[PDB]
């Protein structure tokens, strides 16, 4: 009535299906999947924007519900203000695969 | 990789003004031309 | 039967800069080849075929 | 008799403007009943009505062809 | 937008040039078949 | 509806493998069963060569033109009438 | 008949055309009220150094915009359908003329009490008499008994033809296997053309529609003459 | 290099290239087919004197501007540009089938190319109406490869829009909502439901008139038991929506070049504009009868399709009124690209008025099959889409190139293009209510006066388009490179520069969620 | 490097061959229709069999061995299927609409009547009935094998999926044999014409499907599904389910109500 014979994603998963699982089960999120929550946004608490350069398009949705988005490039520096709402962004650069 | 700037991401090339001015001819000029050729051919055909 | 997919994932990953449709080996290339051979020349074919019926054989 | 027709009237069970099935009805009702009076010894002038409604809205080349097909023993009609 | 002059500045003349050439391409063909429709017609 | 049956506590490979030869190839053979035997070739109409059928408005690019893709001459006949 | 330069519909020769004539007038009042106000305002929004860039909320003017237009459809739709459906009423038509549609002609039959049909050819332009109209005329008119109600049928025996009379507001497609009602009511005796309305081929262009309304009296007597 | 780059793409921009190239060249090759229209009815009498060739001229211009010109223009070109850079995605969902979509254009227009050569070509009206689609009434090979170059032309746009709407749903930054994505977007996912639904009921119907013509079938055939009216009903059950599918990117173009050179940092009543174009989508589906009115329809029928087809200009008239709200306050820029919106928004106007007109059957039944129905099309769609096609292009130009267009003969050709299209089809309304009916290859001698003007107006359109050529070569020929845009923290597709890296979006947006 | 989950495709000459395909079987079917010839067709039908082949093939090659289909790739892939799915059901629904107008109002042609005078319809309960139980069946046996591959039993895997592929074929077997003994033609009236046509791509359907199943048991044989990545199977699934529902409103449409 039953067996085995199949194999799992842990024995075949590969290339880069077997790193964002991996990844995953570490709790990192390095193929942006997820959405980063955010901080106060000020100027001591300012939200972290990982990137593998020295410059990242950041996109605030300054208000909940807000159907226009400010987009902008961050760059690697002191924090940077979202042109609409002020809200603080600062980049925090390299690495991914070791 | 490929070319990428201005004037490299077309399948066509603009380094010269003139070559292009003639590919732009037989490009767009071919496709006006067209209809008027097929409407000869039918007329000539009977 | 014995699970073999491990074989294949180390072919088809090789840093050789081969595109996914060649990457088998020398069989994808006489398979495109025939393929694309069909294609153009039945293309060919076709728009002969055009010419042909363009015209009346009254 | 109780004639006096000028034109095939109203008929309320052909409402709309397509008038396809008010003719074959009618054409199917005339032929009916002129099987049934020649059949059983009786006169076909009672199915006059019929004849005159489906002569009005019929055209020639339908009531032609529907002639020409229960002659042949083609009509899918049934009559 | 902002942009910076032109790199191979294309002249009036070089213009005019363009222009006519352009304009030749469409109009010549479909004048000259247009010119020979009676010659088609019954032929 | 909910059937007849029972299980839902649990829907699994076990529980469909139950279905699939407790009911599914059961019916299969019973029909299986009704259709050889209700078969039988049934005796052929006469022919009467109504004009809404054997249509022919260009002949068929196949064989004489005038012969259906899947012709049985034994219940198909031509717009003249059943085959010799 | 359309005459040179004419901008607006052909005059009215039945009353349901007549009401066209009306429907269409309220109709276009509106057209042109609309459009030359959205004219206005997009002149409007672009002539002032005036400015406004911050962000403008949308719910309560998108009602007044919501519910106007809505008004105004209503105003439309009300005498539209009154129209519809007054043309749809029972009439009990004295008479029944039939009309074939044919790659390029038409034929008519008259067969309430004699079997009487005949063709209608365009008139070549070659053999047109003085004074008659290219295109237009045929060599024989469908002969019609003016101020009577008559029921139309139309149909084709072979592609899609439509029988159409702009002057007495009428367009019927010509379907074979089909058989379309409509019923024509002329005010007025004369001649009225009209031109098949549905793509039939080559001679699409050529194969007009001429009535020529009567008198009863002179209508029977061509009926009689023309068996 | 070259073939691996444009034959065997996978890449969106590329292909977004290869789309515009195509829909250019279509659009020259639809242009002459009009001019050739326009040229017969030039003065009373006959031209070409052959009423078939000209029959053949009339459809082909009609697929060729729809199927070769607008919708590859507007979808593949636009869409396949625009879509993955306004939502951050890297490419679209299916990057190769993609690349097919476009592939099977070029076999498609051929297939229409062969069909007029062949026998006398397929003189049908692009309705393609059986019996004269037949095999009795159009014998020969022309209907039957009109038929196949719809099917190409029909498995194309499906499977785009299973890549954009697969795309469109599946590939927005993570925090990103369906409520947080621009109008373009919206307009080209609503079209890509339409174009699913739509184009599978045209290729039953025209695969039915295939079978009729070829394997016996009798489906549109009264001597079988079929029906001429369940064709219409087929096609036109695609026709209505297609007429929406024309338009509805061109709003969505219409909303960022009036936002954009407002100097707006959003369009007015975003959510107003979201539903307006859903309800568009939802009630083009309902409303096919309209095109129906003379066929001999019940009553009912009549006033069930009057009254749905009326309701249609509620959400248009949000996203009008919208339009002018957007403008309203702002810091306008007198753009090329803003001329052709302000164009289109007042065209576009006049062109769906008398669509509420045509919409009434009592008057329809007059104006049906007159060159009443051809004014108020024309405004709709060829003056609606093609201004909207002009906006977008000269707008997003530089993006694509890298390079500038010369503003002055921008706007000369903006000019002579709005005389030119109101001198040919104004008229038109005139000849409609007068009673001249559509497909004529003449008219009656009352007629001459406004066929005139409309045929010399169709020359000075001829003028705008050898001008547009010459001024595409300009700016290739004078290579004046883009350095600074305005308004990119509201326009995402501009923010990686003039023209964007082969592969952008490598490493994602940031957006949180907060 | 790419810090996206996406999948960025090789470049590939396949859209182009099978774009070519295209013109070369409707340029076929044109030549065969009127200038008597089955040459372009052949080439046609060849090329387009080699295309799919290698796309597919590749799709295979970049999943199960590169190991591009992470879950964003994948949730794309079961958003173009149910896409697909859609706009087949609208193709099947214009053959629908067809039946309908010709059955709800016989014109005189057919004698005023449905099914037309001088039409014998097949018996519904006949093979008919047992062509519904095979499908129906086969729906059964179907889920029976997902939840096996779910629970990674491949040897009841193996013979779940056996056991609906049996099914299909024979179906099809069933369907030929009625096409063979069936009284009416396609060339007989509306009535042919709506049966033949709708069943007939019905059919096709049911090659197809039953082809894409056979691709899934010859994966399964090569071990490329793991118990919880096997969109491919999914998709075969689905895409069968969606055959057998098309099915049953034949059934009762065509066979059942316009008998
Ligand atoms: C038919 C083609 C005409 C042939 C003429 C070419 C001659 C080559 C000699 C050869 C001399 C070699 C010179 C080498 C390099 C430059 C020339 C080039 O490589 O040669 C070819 C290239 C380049 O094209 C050209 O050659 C010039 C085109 C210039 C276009 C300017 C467009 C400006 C508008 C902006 C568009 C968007 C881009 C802007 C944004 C910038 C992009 C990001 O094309 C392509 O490889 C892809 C285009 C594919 C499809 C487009 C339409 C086809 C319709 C076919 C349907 C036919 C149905 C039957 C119909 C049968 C006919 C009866
Ligand atoms: C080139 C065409 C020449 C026509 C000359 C007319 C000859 C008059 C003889 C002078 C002889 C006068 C005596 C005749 C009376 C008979 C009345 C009637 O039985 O016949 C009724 C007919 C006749 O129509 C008239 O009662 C006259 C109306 C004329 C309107 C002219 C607008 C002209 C705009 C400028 C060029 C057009 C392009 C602009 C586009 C306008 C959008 C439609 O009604 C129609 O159905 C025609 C129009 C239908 C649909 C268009 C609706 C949208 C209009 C937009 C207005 C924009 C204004 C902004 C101003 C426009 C700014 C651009
Ligand atoms: C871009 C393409 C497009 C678009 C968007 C439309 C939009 C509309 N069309 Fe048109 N139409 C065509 C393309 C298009 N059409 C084509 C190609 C044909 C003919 C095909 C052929 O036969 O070959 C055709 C045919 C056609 C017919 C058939 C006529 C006939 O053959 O007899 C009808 C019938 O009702 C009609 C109606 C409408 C209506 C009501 C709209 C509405 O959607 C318009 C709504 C817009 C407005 C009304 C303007 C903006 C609104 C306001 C400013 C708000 C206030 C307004 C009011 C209160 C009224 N159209
Ligand atoms: C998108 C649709 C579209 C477009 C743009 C046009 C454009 C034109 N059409 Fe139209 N036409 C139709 C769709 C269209 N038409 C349809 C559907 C029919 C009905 C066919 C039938 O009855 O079966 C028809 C019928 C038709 C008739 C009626 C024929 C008859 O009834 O006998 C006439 C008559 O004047 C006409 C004229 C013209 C003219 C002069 C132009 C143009 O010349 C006007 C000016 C526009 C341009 C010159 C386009 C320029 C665009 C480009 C060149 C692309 C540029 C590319 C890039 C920038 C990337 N057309
Ligand atoms: C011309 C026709 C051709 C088309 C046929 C279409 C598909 C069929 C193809 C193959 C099907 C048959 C076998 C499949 C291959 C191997 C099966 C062997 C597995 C086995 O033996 O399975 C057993 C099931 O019995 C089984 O097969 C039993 C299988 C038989 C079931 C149907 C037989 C009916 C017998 C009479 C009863 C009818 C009464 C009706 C009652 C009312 C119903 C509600 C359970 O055992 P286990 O110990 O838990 O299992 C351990 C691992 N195997
Ligand atoms: C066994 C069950 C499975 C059915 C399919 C298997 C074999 C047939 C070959 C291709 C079928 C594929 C699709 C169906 C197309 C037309 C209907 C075919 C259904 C069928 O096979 O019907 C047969 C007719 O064959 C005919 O004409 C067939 C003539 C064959 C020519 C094919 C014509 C191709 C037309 C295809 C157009 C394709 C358009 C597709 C558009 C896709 C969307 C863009 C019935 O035979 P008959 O002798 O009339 O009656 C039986 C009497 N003893
Ligand atoms: C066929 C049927 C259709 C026909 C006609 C419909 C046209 C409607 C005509 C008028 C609409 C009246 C809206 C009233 C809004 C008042 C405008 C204003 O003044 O705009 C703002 C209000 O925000 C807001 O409503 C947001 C800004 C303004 C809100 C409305 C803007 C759009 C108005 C229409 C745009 C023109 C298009 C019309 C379409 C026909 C100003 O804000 P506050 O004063 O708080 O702050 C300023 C600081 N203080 C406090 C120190 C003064
Ligand atoms: C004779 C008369 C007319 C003939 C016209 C025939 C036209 C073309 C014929 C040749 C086409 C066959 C070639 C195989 C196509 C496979 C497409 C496919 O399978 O496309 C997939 C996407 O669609 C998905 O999923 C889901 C969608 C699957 C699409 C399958 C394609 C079938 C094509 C026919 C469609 C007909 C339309 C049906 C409606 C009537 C995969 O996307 P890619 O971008 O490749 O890869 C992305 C990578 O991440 C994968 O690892
Ligand atoms: C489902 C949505 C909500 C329902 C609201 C109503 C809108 C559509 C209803 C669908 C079913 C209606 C069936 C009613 C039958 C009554 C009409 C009838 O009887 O119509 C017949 C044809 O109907 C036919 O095919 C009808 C066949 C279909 C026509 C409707 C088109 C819709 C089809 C596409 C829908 C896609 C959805 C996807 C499905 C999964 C025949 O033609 P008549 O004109 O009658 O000829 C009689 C004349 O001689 C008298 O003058
Ligand atoms: C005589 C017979 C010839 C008849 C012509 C048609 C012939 C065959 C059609 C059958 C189609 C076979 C398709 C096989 C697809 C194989 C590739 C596949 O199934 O690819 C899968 C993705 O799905 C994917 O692209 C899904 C791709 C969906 C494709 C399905 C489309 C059906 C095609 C219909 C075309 C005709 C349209 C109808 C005409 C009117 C790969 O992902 P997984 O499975 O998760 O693997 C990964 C794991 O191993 C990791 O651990
Ligand atoms: C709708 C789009 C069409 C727009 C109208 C076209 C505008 C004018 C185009 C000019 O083209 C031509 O002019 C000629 C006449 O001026 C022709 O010459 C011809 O006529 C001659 C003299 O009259 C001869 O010298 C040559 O043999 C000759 O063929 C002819 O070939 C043609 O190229
Ligand atoms: C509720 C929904 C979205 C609001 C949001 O979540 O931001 C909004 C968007 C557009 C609105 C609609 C449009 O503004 C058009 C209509 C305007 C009338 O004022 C009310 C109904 C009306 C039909 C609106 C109802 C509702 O307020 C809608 C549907
Ligand atoms: Cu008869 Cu047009
Ligand atoms: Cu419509
Ligand atoms: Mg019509
Ligand atoms: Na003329
Ligand atoms: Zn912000």
């Amino acid at each position: 009535a039953s067996g085995g014979g199949v194999p799992t994603d842990e024995e075949q998963a590969t290339g880069l299906e077997r790193e964002v699982m991996l990844a995953a089960r570490k709790g990192q999120d390095p193929y942006n999947i997820l959405a980063p929550k955010a901080t106060s946004g000020t100027k001591e608490d300012p939200n972290l924007v990982p990137s593998i350069t020295n410059k990242r398009i950041v996109g605030c949705i300054c208000e909940e519900d807000n159907s226009t988005v400010i987009w902008f490039w961050l760059h690697k520096g002191e924090a940077q203000r979202c042109p609409s709402c002020g809200t603080h962004y600062k980049l925090v650069p390299h690495q991914l695969a070791h | 990789h490929y070319e990428e700037g201005p004037g490299k991401n077309i399948p066509f090339s603009v380094e010269n003004k003139w070559r292009l001015l003639a590919m732009m001819t037989l490009f767009f000029g071919s496709g006006f031309a067209a209809p008027f050729f097929i409407v000869r051919h039918q007329l000539l055909k009977k | 039967f014995e699970n073999r997919v491990a074989e294949k994932q180390k072919l088809f990953q090789e840093d050789n800069g081969l595109p996914v449709h060649l990457k088998g080996g020398a069989t994808d290339n006489i398979l495109y080849r025939v393929t694309m051979t069909l294609c153009l020349g039945g293309t060919l074919y076709s728009l002969y075929c055009l010419g042909w019926a363009s015209f009346p054989h009254k | 008799k109780i004639k006096n027709y000028q034109t095939a009237p109203f008929d309320s069970r052909f409402p709309n403007q397509n008038q396809t099935r008010n003719c074959w009805q009618n054409y199917l009702d005339f032929h009916r009943c002129e099987k049934a009076m020649t059949a059983k010894g009786g006169d076909v002038s009672v199915c006059e009505w019929y004849r005159r409604v489906y002569k009005s809205l019929c055209p020639i080349s339908w009531v032609s062809t529907w002639d020409d097909r229960r002659a042949e023993g083609t009509f899918p009609g049934k009559i | 937008i902002t942009a910076k002059p032109a790199k191979t500045p294309t002249s009036p003349k070089e213009q005019a040039i363009g222009l006519s050439v352009t304009f030749l391409s469409f109009l010549l063909p479909a004048g000259w078949v247009l010119y020979h429709l009676d010659n088609y017609k019954k032929s | 509806a909910s059937a007849a049956k029972g299980d839902h506590g649990g829907t699994g490979a076990r529980t469909w493998r139950f279905l699939t030869f407790g009911l599914a190839l059961p019916s299969v053979a019973l029909c299986t069963l009704n259709s050889w035997l209700h078969s039988g070739h049934r005796e052929r109409p006469a022919f009467i060569p109504y004009h809404h059928l054997r249509i022919r408005t260009k002949p068929f690019s196949w064989g004489d033109g005038n012969h259906t893709f899947f012709h049985n001459p034994r219940v198909n006949p031509l717009p003249t009438g059943y085959e010799k | 008949m359309a005459y040179p330069m004419q901008l607006g519909f052909q005059d009215a020769t039945s009353p349901i055309m007549e009401e066209l004539l009306h429907f269409h007038d309220h109709t276009l009042m509106i057209v042109f009220l609309i459009s030359s106000l959205v004219l206005y305002i997009i002149s409007l929004m672009l002539t002032t150094k005036l400015t406004h860039t911050s962000t403008m909320d949308a719910q309560e003017v998108e009602t007044i915009w919501t519910i106007l237009p809505a008004i105004i459809l209503i105003l439309i739709a009300l005498p539209s359908l009154r129209i519809l459906y007054m043309m749809d009423e029972i009439n009990n038509p004295s008479l029944t003329v039939k009309t074939m549609g044919h790659q390029w002609y038409w034929s008519y039959e008259y067969t309430d009490y004699e079997d009487l049909s005949f063709d209608s050819y365009m008139i070549p332009t070659s053999e047109l008499k003085p004074g008659e109209l290219r295109l237009l005329e045929v060599d024989n008119r469908v002969v019609l008994p003016m101020e009577m109600t008559i029921r139309m049928l139309v149909s084709s025996e072979d592609v899609l033809h439509s029988w159409a009379v702009p002057s007495l507001g009428l367009k019927t497609d010509a379907i074979p296997g089909r058989l379309n009602q409509t019923t024509l009511m002329s005010s007025r005796p004369g001649l009225y053309y009209g031109q098949c309305s549905e793509i039939c081929g080559s001679n699409h262009s050529f194969m007009p529609i001429v009535l020529e309304l009567v008198p009863l009296k002179y209508f029977e007597k061509w009926s009689a003459s023309m068996l | 290099m070259f073939i691996n780059r444009w034959l065997f793409s996978t890449n969106h921009k590329d292909i977004g290239t290869l789309y515009l190239l195509f829909g250019a060249w279509a659009g020259m090759v639809g242009t002459a087919l009009s001019l050739l229209i326009r040229a017969e009815l030039g003065q009373p009498g006959t031209l070409l004197g052959d009423d078939q060739i000209y029959n053949v001229v009339v459809t082909a211009h009609a697929f060729v501007m729809i199927f070769f010109m607008v919708m590859p223009i507007m979808i593949g070109g636009f869409g396949n540009w625009l879509v993955p850079l306004m939502i951050g995605a890297p490419d679209m969902a299916f990057p190769r089938m993609n690349n097919m979509s476009f592939w099977l254009l070029p076999p498609s227009f051929l297939l229409l190319l062969a069909s007029s050569m062949v026998e006398a070509g397929a003189g049908t009206g692009w309705t393609v109406y059986p019996p004269l689609a037949g095999n009795l009434a159009h014998a020969g090979a022309s209907v039957d490869l009109t038929i196949f170059s719809l099917h190409l032309a029909g498995v194309s746009s499906i499977l785009g829009a299973i890549n954009f709407i697969t795309t469109i749903i599946n590939m927005k930054p993570p925090a990103m909502s369906q409520y947080q994505t621009p109008l373009f977007v919206w307009s080209v996912m609503i079209t890509a439901v339409l174009l699913l639904l739509s184009l599978p009921v045209l290729a039953a119907g025209i695969t039915m008139l295939l079978t009729d013509r070829n394997l016996n079938t009798t489906f549109f055939d009264p001597a079988g038991g079929g029906d001429p009216i369940l064709y219409q009903h087929l096609f036109w059950f695609f026709g209505h929506p297609e007429v929406y599918i024309l338009i509805l990117p061109g709003f969505g173009m219409i909303s960022h070049i009036v936002t954009y050179y407002s100097g707006k940092k959003e369009p007015f009543g975003y959510m107003g504009m979201v539903w307006a174009m859903m309800s568009i989508g939802f009630l083009g589906f309902i409303v096919w009868a309209h095109h129906m009115f003379t066929v001999g329809m019940d009553v009912d029928t009549r006033a069930y399709f009057t009254s749905a087809t009326m309701i249609i200009a509620i959400p248009t008239g949000v996203k009008v009124f919208s339009w002018l709200a957007t403008l309203h306050g702002g810091n306008i820029k007198w753009s090329p690209a803003m001329m052709w919106a302000l164009g289109f928004i007042f065209l576009f106007t006049v062109g769906g008025l008398t669509g509420i007109v045509l919409a009434n059957s009592s008057l329809d039944i007059v104006l049906h099959d007159t060159y009443y129905v051809v004014a108020h099309f024309h405004y709709v769609l060829s003056m609606g889409a093609v201004f909207a096609i002009m906006g977008g292009f000269v707008h997003w130009f530089p993006l694509f190139s890298g390079y500038t267009l010369n503003d002055t003969w921008a706007k000369i050709h903006f000019a002579i293009m709005f005389v030119g299209v109101n001198m040919t089809f104004f008229p038109q309304h005139f000849l409609g209510l007068s009673g001249m009916p559509r497909r004529y290859s003449d008219y009656p001698d009352a007629y001459t006066m406004w066929n005139t003007i409309s045929s010399m107006g169709s020359f000075i359109s001829l003028t705008a388009v050898m001008l547009m050529v010459f001024i595409i070569w300009e700016a290739f020929a004078s290579k004046r490179e883009v350095l600074t845009v305005d308004l990119t923290t509201t326009n995402l597709e501009w923010l990686n520069g003039c023209p964007p890296p082969y592969h952008t979006f490598e490493e994602p947006t940031y957006v949180n969620l907060k | 490097h790419q810090t996206h989950a996406y999948h960025m495709v090789n470049p590939s000459p396949w859209p182009l061959t099978g774009a070519l395909s295209a013109l070369l079987m409707t340029s076929g079917l044109t030549m065969w229709f009127h200038f008597n010839s089955m040459t372009l067709l052949m080439i046609g039908l060849t090329t387009n069999m080699l295309t799919m082949y290698q796309w597919w093939r590749d799709v295979i090659r970049e999943s199960t061995f590169q190991g591009h289909h992470t879950p964003a790739v994948q949730k794309g892939l079961r958003y173009g299927m149910i896409l697909f799915i859609i706009s087949e059901v609208l193709f099947f629904t214009g053959f629908f609409w067809a039946f309908y107008h010709s059955s709800l109002a016989p014109t005189p042609e057919l004698g005023g009547c449905w099914p037309p005078t001088g039409i014998h319809p097949l018996n519904p309960l006949e093979v008919p009935l047992l062509n519904t139980s095979v499908l129906l069946a086969s729906g059964v046996s179907i889920t029976w094998a997902h939840h096996s591959l779910m629970e990674g039993d491949r040897k009841h895997m193996l013979q779940a999926l056996f056991i609906t592929i049996t099914l299909g074929v024979y179906f099809t077997l069933l369907q030929a044999s009625e096409y063979y003994e069936a009284p009416f033609t396609i060339s007989d009236g509306v009535y042919g014409s709506t049966f033949f046509v709708a069943t007939g791509f019905h059919g096709l359907h049911v090659i197809i499907g039953s082809t894409f199943l056979i691709v899934c048991f010859f994966r399964q044989l090569k071990f490329h599904f793991t118990s919880n990545h096997h969109f491919g199977f999914e998709a075969a699934a689905w895409y069968w389910h969606f055959v057998d529902v098309v099915w049953l409103f034949l059934y009762v449409s065509i066979y059942w109500w316009g008998s």
